[PDB]
């Protein structure tokens, strides 16, 4: 596990070329995040 | 020292998180190579984590990143999809859930898009994918994947090709 930048706590991936993605964040320090709900699901074949 | 609350669908709480996975699907340009083809999701269940020692762990980090950004912990509810997410559940976040070689360094990785962290419920690219059918696109097998508490502080802005 790598640090996080100096004088930050997290880095945001924020995508450029793809106007409609949204962004994703990596953090440094397993005690930064809290596993809250656990979602059991299948994905769909669209119609 | 980990239980596990089943949410109803009737409770409001179930339908906002459902809300969040549904609407934050998108298209991945791998065509579904990964995460499968798929505009939607079937949600069987929605369990509540529960968890002293490490809601306490969580809190007590988040004061300290607040304290060292304008009293301001920048926390975001965001997706991770894991072939570990048993061990996170019981035993926390760690480095053995780092992402060593993606692409913004050696850490964990969480998504806005729903979609996104399905990619990596099998494993990096899908892995091999489900392990009955090794199908990445299994509309069969039950997933699972975690919505989750995120302190960010503050966060450094990475713009990407992506
Ligand atoms: O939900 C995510 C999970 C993971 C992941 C990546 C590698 C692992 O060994 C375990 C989990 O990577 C990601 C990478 C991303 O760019 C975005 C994600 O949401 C995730
Ligand atoms: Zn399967």
């Amino acid at each position: 596990m790598a640090h996080s930048p100096p004088g930050h706590h997290s880095v945001t991936g924020r995508p450029s070329v793809n106007g409609l993605a949204l962004a994703e964040y990596v953090i440094y320090r397993g005690e930064q995040a809290y596993p809250e709900y656990l979602i059991t699901y299948q994905i769909m074949r669209p119609e | 020292g980990t239980i596990l609350i089943d949410l109803s669908p009737d409770d409001k709480e179930f339908q906002s998180v459902e809300e969040e996975m549904q609407s934050t699907v998108r298209e991945h340009r791998d065509g579904g190579h990964a995460g499968g083809i798929f505009n939607r999701y079937n949600i069987l269940k929605i369990q509540k984590v529960c968890n002293k020692k490490l809601w306490e762990r969580y809190t007590h980090r988040r004061k300290e990143v607040s304290e060292e950004n304008h009293n301001h912990a920048n926390e975001r509810m965001l997706f991770h999809g894991s072939p570990f997410v048993n061990a996170i559940i019981h035993k926390g976040f760690d480095e053995r859930h780092a992402y060593i070689g993606g692409m913004f360094g050696a850490g964990i990785y969480f998504a806005e898009n729903s979609s996104k962290s399905n990619q990596y419920v099998y494993g990096i690219g899908g892995g091999t994918g489900c392990p009955v059918h090794k199908d990445r696109s299994c509309y069969i097998c039950h997933r699972q994947l975690l919505f989750c508490r995120v302190t960010l502080g503050k966060s450094f802005l990475q713009f990407s090709a992506m």
